[PDB]
């Protein structure tokens, strides 16, 4: 099957350049050109170029005057783009796509590149657990975390059902907030594990958190 | 230049019904591509050359126009279908249209409350976290106020809302209020109360900082 690689996440420093990859597979890696598509939130989709790989042809979206360095390199099957001077209209997800077989739409999608620009240092999460008490509710609170993104699972993969992953929340602090949770029955919480898995490799953190009963010491049982 | 204009920006369908959106162009065209997106994930290409169908789509989804006017149509809508589409053409800039975010309507579902106190980690570094999850209901607006004993809370909480669920098609919101661990401390009662359309009577959920 076809299928494009990106780059992890990133942080830059405003007026500096970022240089993201896209790695291509399962198909004539000169036969295709890769596009590559920008979007922030409220501003949706807007095309940034192409490259033909290692035709030497390229082509700039007007917007962007030079900025964006479409290159390729044909025998390691991976295109690049690198943008030259960086404010924070750049902050957003960045994708490659490999138009169809025979027809000019974007028909292979990459999985999205977040870039976020900002002088603000780096910061891996504190994550605190969201202990049941009492169809009861767990969870794990992602905090104090930068830059964008964070992601959450339970039992390494294993449990998603009635699984709650909320958007960050950017908080008074210029640091960002977010929160997973999971339903499950009750009648569980005796003997069934729940551990939630946070990786966020802007810091190269990883944690994973038990979320536990916090069946205090002033009651009787169950 | 040519330019994509979507209508509606923002519509609503109950199951079975026929939906039809449009992107229409400020001159001619001869073809529009449309791709679906669900929240944080890389745009599926959807329909091509203007009625053709991407391999995985349901033949529900139909698609079709010229020149000037091109639509997007579902025969009947069905929950997995609720997500943003955007109609995109070649020889017009900005190339993509705006979207248009297509949402499920359905029955009314009341939210499960839940209260989370401040984790005892989290006390011994400096500040407190109450979490209130209101889960899975319909629609969207409900309202949160955060009762710390007597008082009201104003202007120290954050709320946060997922997309539109494929299973079900409710949501969930998630409230953070944030008071250091003084202010957390010099205080007893903390409640969460809850309003919305599928709740006859307001729900509370409570807990009191050193207690079980």
């Amino acid at each position: 099957q076809v299928q494009l690689q990106q780059s992890g996440p990133e942080l830059m420093k405003p007026g500096a350049s970022v240089k993201i990859s896209c790695k291509a597979t399962g198909y004539t890696f000169s036969t295709s050109w890769i596009e590559w598509i920008k979007q922030r939130p409220g501003h949706g989709l807007e095309w940034i170029g192409e490259v033909l790989p290692g035709s030497g042809k390229s082509n700039h979206n007007a917007n962007f005057k030079g900025r964006a360095t479409f290159t390729a390199d044909t025998a390691s099957n991976t295109a690049y783009m690198q943008l030259s001077s960086l404010t924070s209209e750049d902050s957003a997800v960045y994708y490659c796509a490999r138009e169809g077989s025979n027809n000019n739409a974007l028909a292979y999608w990459g999985q999205g590149t977040l870039v976020t620009v900002s002088a603000a240092s780096t910061k891996g999460p504190s994550v605190f657990p969201l202990a049941p008490s009492s169809t009861a509710a767990l969870g794990c609170l992602v905090k104090d975390y930068f830059p964008e993104p964070v992601t959450v699972s339970w039992n390494s993969g294993a449990l998603t059902s009635g699984v709650h992953t909320f958007p960050a929340v950017l908080q008074s602090s210029g640091l960002y907030s977010l929160s997973s949770v999971v339903t499950v029955p009750s009648s569980s919480l005796g003997t069934q594990t729940y551990i939630c898995n946070v990786n966020h490799k802007p810091s190269n953190t990883k944690v994973d958190k038990k979320v536990e009963p916090k069946s205090c010491h002033h009651h009787h049982h169950h | 230049q040519i330019v994509l204009t979507q209508s509606p920006a923002i519509m609503s369908a109950s199951p079975g019904e026929k939906v039809t959106m449009t992107c229409s162009a400020s001159s001619s065209v001869s073809y529009m591509h449309w791709y679906q997106q669900k929240s944080g994930t890389s745009p599926k290409r959807w329909i091509y050359d203007s009625s053709r169908l991407a391999s995985g789509v349901p033949s529900r989804f139909s698609g079709g126009g010229s020149g000037t006017s091109y639509s997007l149509t579902i025969s009947n809508m069905e929950a997995e279908d609720a997500a943003t589409y955007f109609c995109q053409n070649w020889r017009s800039s900005p190339t993509f249209g705006a979207g248009t975010k297509l949402e499920l309507k359905r029955t009314v579902a009341a939210p499960s409350v839940f209260i989370f106190p401040p984790s005892d980690e989290q006390l011994k570094s400096g500040t407190a976290s109450v979490v209130c999850l209101l889960n899975n209901f319909y629609p969207r607006e409900a309202k949160v106020q955060w009762k710390v004993d007597n008082a009201l809370q104003s202007g120290n909480s954050q709320e946060s809302v997922t997309e539109q669920d494929s299973k079900d098609s409710t949501y969930s919101l998630s409230s953070t209020l944030t008071l250091s661990k003084a202010d957390y401390e010099k205080h007893k009662v903390y409640a969460c109360e809850v309003t919305h359309q599928g709740l006859s009577s307001p729900v509370t959920k409570s807990f009191n900082r050193g207690e079980c």
